[PDB]
C-alpha cells in the first residue's frame, strides 16, 4: 500500500506522506517518530515497532507477509547511498529473521538506518 | 483537524465514472503551499499532492490517465478523487489522508456493482413450418448469473446459459420453443449472490 518514485523530489514527498500517515495509525508520538527517521531507534518500543512497520510496508519494503522485498528497499536507498552500499544494505539486512513482525519492522529500521538515516532525505 | 466523509461506501457501475470526497477543515482562504492531499487504494497510489504539485510520477500506471483529484474543489475543504471509466480493478478499500494545519485520513469502500441491467435480446424463427422460434438473452455483469426462462403462463421453461468471461462475466441465453405470434416469454437473470432479478421481455 503506497509508492515508489524515481527522483528526489518525488522520494522526499512520499517520504513526508507516508511518515505523517503512519504516525495517524500508529498514535506515535512526533519525538519518538523523529528518532526514528533520525537513527535512534529503540528496537522494543511498541510504538517505535508498529511506526516502523506501517512505513516499511508503504514504502513497499516489508510485503503483506512480512518478507523483506530488495526492489523497495532500493527504490528508497538508492537517492542516499551508492549503487554498492545499496548491495550490501540488501545483503546484510536480509538475514534479519523475527517471528515478532512488528520487532522484525524495528530490526530492518535498524539495519537500514546504519547504512543512513532517513532524515537525510530532508538534507536532500 | 478533522477530515470526514460523506459516503463511507460507494457502489458503482463498471464503466461508469466515479467521484469519491473526502472533506476537511478551511477556515480562511485555502493555502496550497501548505496543503498535502494523498489517496492510496490497496498496494496502490492514486493521488499525491503536495505544495500545489499532483506528483505524475507516483501514480499507478493502470490509474494513470483515468484518475485526478479535482482541483477546483479543494478551495472549498473538499478533496476529491474523479476515476473515469471504473473498472474491476477499482474495487476495495481506498484511503484518503489530509494535512494543512493538521492531520488526519478516512478509508472509503467502492464496489463496483455490475447488475445484468443492459439486457441484449433476440428471437430467431428457426423453422417457419414448425413454428420453432430461438429466443435469446445476453447480458454482462460481476457476479455470475442465472437465467430462468417463462412463458406468459409463467411456468418455468427450460433454456440454455453459457458464461464466459476480466472479472466481469458474459451470460448467454437461448430458448428454442414452438410459439405463436404475440405470444410473451420472459427471460429473468437472476444474479444469484446480490439478488438483482432482472426480466425481459420477448414478443
Ligand atoms: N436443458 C438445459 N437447460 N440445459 C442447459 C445447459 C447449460 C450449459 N451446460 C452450461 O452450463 O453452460
Amino acid at each position: 500500500g503506497g509508492e515508489t518514485g524515481s527522483s528526489i523530489e518525488s522520494m522526499k514527498a512520499s517520504m513526508i506522506v507516508q511518515q505523517i500517515l503512519c504516525q495517524l495509525e500508529t498514535g506515535i508520538d512526533q519525538q519518538k517518530a523523529n528518532d526514528v527517521i533520525e537513527g535512534n531507534i529503540d528496537v522494543e518500543d511498541k510504538k517505535v515497532q508498529l511506526y516502523c512497520e506501517c512505513i516499511l510496508k508503504q514504502f513497499h519494503i516489508l510485503d503483506k507477509n512480512n518478507v523483506f522485498k530488495p526492489q523497495g528497499i532500493k527504490a528508497v536507498m538508492e537517492l542516499l547511498i551508492d549503487e554498492n552500499s545499496v548491495k550490501q544494505l540488501v545483503s546484510d539486512c536480509s538475514t534479519i529473521s523475527e517471528e515478532n513482525p512488528h520487532l522484525k519492522a524495528s530490526k530492518l529500521m535498524q539495519c537500514i538506518s546504519k547504512y543512513k538515516t532517513w532524515k537525510s532525505f530532508d538534507f536532500l | 483537524f478533522t477530515v470526514t466523509v460523506p459516503k463511507d461506501l460507494y457502489v458503482v457501475e463498471y464503466g461508469s465514472n466515479m467521484t469519491i470526497e473526502c472533506k476537511f477543515p478551511v477556515e480562511k482562504q485555502l493555502d496550497l503551499a501548505a496543503l498535502i492531499v494523498y489517496w492510496e487504494m490497496e498496494d496502490k497510489n492514486i493521488i499525491q499532492f503536495v505544495h500545489g504539485e499532483e506528483d505524475l510520477k507516483v501514480q499507478h500506471s493502470s490509474y494513470r490517465q483515468r484518475a485526478r483529484l479535482l482541483k477546483d474543489q479543494l478551495s472549498l475543504g473538499n478533496a476529491a478523487l474523479q476515476i473515469t471509466d471504473v473498472k474491476l480493478q477499482d474495487a476495495g478499500v481506498y484511503r484518503c489522508m489530509i494535512s494543512y494545519g493538521g492531520a488526519d485520513y478516512k478509508r472509503i469502500t467502492v464496489k463496483v456493482n455490475a447488475p445484468y441491467n443492459k439486457i441484449n435480446q433476440r428471437i430467431l424463427v428457426v423453422d417457419p413450418v414448425t413454428s420453432e422460434h430461438e429466443l435469446t438473452c445476453q447480458a454482462e455483469g460481476y457476479p455470475k448469473a442465472e437465467v430462468i426462462w417463462t412463458s406468459s403462463d409463467h411456468q418455468v421453461l427450460s433454456g440454455k446459459t453459457t458464461t464466459t468471461n476480466e472479472k466481469l462475466f458474459n451470460v448467454t441465453s437461448t430458448l428454442r420453443i414452438n410459439t405463436t405470434t404475440n405470444e410473451i416469454f420472459y427471460c429473468t437473470f437472476r444474479r444469484l449472490d446480490p439478488e438483482e432479478n432482472h426480466t425481459a421481455e420477448l414478443v
